RNA sequence: UAAGGUGAUAUGAACCGUUAUAACCGGCGAUUUCCGAAUGGGGAAACCCAGUGUGUUUCGACACACUAUCAUUAACUGAAUCCAUAGGUUAAUGAGGCGAACCGGGGGAACUGAAACAUCUAAGUACCCCGAGGAAAAGAAAUCAACCGAGAUUCCCCCAG
RNA sequence: AGGGUGACAGCCCCGUACACAAAAAUGCACAUGCUGUGAGCUCGAUGAGUAGGGCGGGACACGUGGUAUCCUGUCUGAAUA
RNA sequence: UUUUGUAUAAUGGGUCAGCGACUUAUAUUCUGUAGCAAGGUUAACCGAAUAGGGGAGCCGAAGGGAAACCGAGUCUUAACUGGGCGUUAAGUUGCAGGGUAUAGACCCGAAACCCGGUGAUCUAGCCAUGGGCAGGUUGAAGGUUGGGUAACACUAACUGGAGGACCGAACCGACUAAUGUUGAAAAAUUAGCGGAUGACUUGUGGCUGGGGGUGAAAGGCCAAUCAAACCGGGAGAUAGCU
RNA sequence: GUUUAUUAAAAACACAGCACUGUGCAAACACGAAAGUGGACGUAUACGGUGUGACGCCUGCCCGGUGCCGGAAGGUUAAU
RNA sequence: UUGAGCCUUGAUGGAAGUGUGGACGCCAGUCUGCAUGGCUUUAAUGUUUGAUGUUCUAACGUUGACCCGUAAUCCGGGUUGCGGACAGUGUCUGGUGGGUAGUUUGACUGGGGCGGUC
RNA sequence: AGCUUGACUGCGAGCGUGACGGCGCGAGCAGGUGCGAAAGCAGGUCAUAGUGAUCCGGUGGUUCUGAAUGGAAGGGCCAUC
């Protein structure tokens, strides 16, 4: 009496793990009272094949956009800026739809404010490249051009 | 009837033989124990008067495939 | 098929026949009370008593048919529990009981023999029980052989007391 | 062959050897029809609570013996040309 | 007949007639006989059927040794001067017979053991439902009233109507005696006898079944029988006995 | 009162009463491979077993043996 | 909770001063950690593996109550309550076991038994 | 009393005595030994009691056997319990 788990399950438990339980536990509580289902080989298929079909093939569905900054490998046109002030150094803000100005009409457009760098964010030249939210883990590079007048 | 719902177990007749080999006549019969299954299937408790080893069998071919057997061979359950 | 016939004890009676419906034989049909598996209920077998449909220039009532149980199927229904299952009625098919031996299986003695007696025998005999056929059962190698080969089952003679 | 006829019958009677016969119902054969029914080729697949094992019994001529082989009440339990 | 021995006063037989006990099958040996003879003979089966086929096989012509093996020899032992068993006599197949073996094995006969059925119409116990007990006694509790006590106690009449209570028919039983004892009767009659409102008696019907019932317990009763019923079967049990 | 129906009616059996002992109820016990059932529609002032056998006055000593009751150390000890 | 193994972080194989529990400590040490201040002898966890004990429910018991099949003291399904991995049953096993069973329980013998003998 | 192990191993003409199973006596032959200078003597004790068939099983020896073959298990033979 091997079988396979379904939900979690205390001392065992793992959503689908290869557990080997006495037999009484499972006819008498884990299955027929969905929890568990006997390794009856014509299964340790019918649930590894979701351990393929998914822990190597919907880990890898993941990757088609790469970075997503895939041709914006060159900066993208400064259309307007990011703002300034202090007479030469900086003084404004970015409000919150403020980064996009400049990079506006790029990829697609939005406007939320996903804040990454929680400082009083640094005030001098103008043009940096730290990262963004573009995804739970890649990146993006640009930069930031101001405006004279 | 002492008898085991899926594996046709009935009572068997053989000697008892003593130290002095005395051959007596006796009974050997199945460890039965009517259990109450559980089938989702079909949502009830079908509870067939089994033998522990009927028990191991149900255990590996299956409920729907034991009482599969039996609808198939006139039994009741 | 026919010139004789109506079984016997068992005559007699009243009749039937003789060239084709006398009788006799044979094939198929009809009729087939009651009791009995007995089956509408009952019951001290051959009796008692019903329900539902019918039916009468006298449509009271009394005759005629169906109504057992079980199983497979189907239709219509239908609980605790709303679905669903259980349950309920109806219908179509089948079963039921009887009987020689032979046969397959379930169970299975003892006297006896061993010059007592327990292992052993008598014996898987007697007997009980279930099932089937014209036969049953078995059967087309996870068989044997023995370094050559054989080629299912069943039966017979040897092997061999 | 046999039986019967007032005693022992080839030739008296019934038979016997032999040769013939059915409107009907059936049996078995064939030759056909009906409902079925599946045929042949190629590519596959190849019988698990099973085989084996402990324990207790029972079958094998074999009475557990040094005891293979078989069935299984009980508890277990493989490989997969 | 049985016996050391039987006229024996030990057994059996009233007499007649009929019936009534060493058989059959298969093996196996021997004798007799017949064929063939170092050979003899086939079984199943085939069949042109008492032929003919079929020689599978069986016995015999070679033993010795536990055996491997050797072989007219072999074995024993390191080997035997030797010793044991063998080499020197023909077999085999029918048929009849004598024995034996397996079978009922010359015939009849147990008490019993085992299996399956049939029996509570007799009887024991119990359950349901019904009947029965002439007549005559004794006279418990309780009650009333008197007397009585300070009051109760106590006490006298009466009243009442208990009781495995008394005597005695029916009914149930069966203690003594005589008769009967090829009876009137397979437990009776007769004179006497115990119970007789109860743990009574009885009718109908029902339940309990054989190593079981039932039993106020005698091993008593369970269809004229019971230290294990009756019927059928195992079954021709077994019988070193008559 | 009962009893050997049918050679024994008694001093035998029973008997009220007495004790011992088991039983908490799905009782113990008993019929029965079981199911089911009696005990009991009862419940320890009840139910079972054994012995004694109205009543009166009484019922002493012995626990080695046998039987039975209790004992969570040790010794010996089955399958496994 | 507890007997034993493995995995580990502390024992055998960013300085000096103002400060602490346990100790085979060669008999008089020094430690093993506690604060600071410009493959083999040792303690806890994660565990793996058995023993013991509480409790749990969800097998299993229910000769409590209720619902339906059902005008039903069977049964079955359902709900609830109590119990509960106990009880019970199957196989195996040791003990008991005249309750039942099958038997045995010699011969000689101036009858048998006793004695004696073989 | 000295030296010793003949209380040897294989056999045995030929006798006794038993229904039998069996027991018993035995010169002598071979191998090998002790005692004796030698002839010679010793295969237990002056003789006659001092015992237990067969089965099963144990132990030592031994290819004799050994179920396809090689082995082994078991069996035989000898010795012994
Ligand atoms: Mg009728
Ligand atoms: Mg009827
Ligand atoms: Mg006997
Ligand atoms: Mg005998
Ligand atoms: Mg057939
Ligand atoms: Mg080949
Ligand atoms: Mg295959
Ligand atoms: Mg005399
Ligand atoms: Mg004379
Ligand atoms: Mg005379
Ligand atoms: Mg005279
Ligand atoms: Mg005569
Ligand atoms: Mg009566
Ligand atoms: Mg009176
Ligand atoms: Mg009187
Ligand atoms: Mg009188
Ligand atoms: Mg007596
Ligand atoms: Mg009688
Ligand atoms: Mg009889
Ligand atoms: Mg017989
Ligand atoms: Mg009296
Ligand atoms: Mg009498
Ligand atoms: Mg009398
Ligand atoms: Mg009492
Ligand atoms: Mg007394
Ligand atoms: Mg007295
Ligand atoms: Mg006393
Ligand atoms: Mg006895
Ligand atoms: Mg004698």
């Amino acid at each position: 009496m091997q079988v396979i788990l379904l939900d979690k399950v205390a001392n065992l438990g793992s959503l689908g793990d290869q557990v080997n339980v006495k037999a009484g536990y499972a006819r008498n509580f884990l299955v027929p009272q969905g929890k568990a289902v006997p390794a009856t080989k014509k299964n340790i298929e019918f649930f590894e094949a979701r351990r393929a079909e998914l822990e190597a093939k919907l880990a890898e569905v993941l990757a088609a956009a790469n970075a997503r900054a895939e041709k914006i490998n060159a900066l993208e046109t400064v259309t307007i800026a990011s703002k300034a002030g202090d007479e030469g150094k900086l003084f404004g803000s970015i409000g919150t739809r403020d980064i996009a100005d400049a990079v506006t009409a790029a990829g697609v457009e939005v406007a939320k404010s996903e804040v990454r760098l929680p400082n009083g964010v640094l005030r001098t030249t103008g043009e940096h490249e730290v990262s963004f939210q573009v995804h739970s883990e890649v990146f993006a590079k640009v930069i930031v051009n101001v405006v004279a007048e | 009837s002492r008898v085991c719902q899926v594996t046709g177990k009935r009572p068997v007749t053989g000697n008892n033989r003593s130290h002095a080999l005395n051959a007596t006549k006796r009974r050997f019969l199945p460890n039965l124990h009517s259990h109450r299954f559980w089938v989702e299937s079909e949502k009830r408790f079908v509870t067939l008067r089994v033998s522990a080893k009927g028990m191991r069998v149900i255990d590996k071919k299956g409920i729907d495939t034991v009482l599969a057997e039996l609808r198939a061979r006139g039994e009741k359950y």
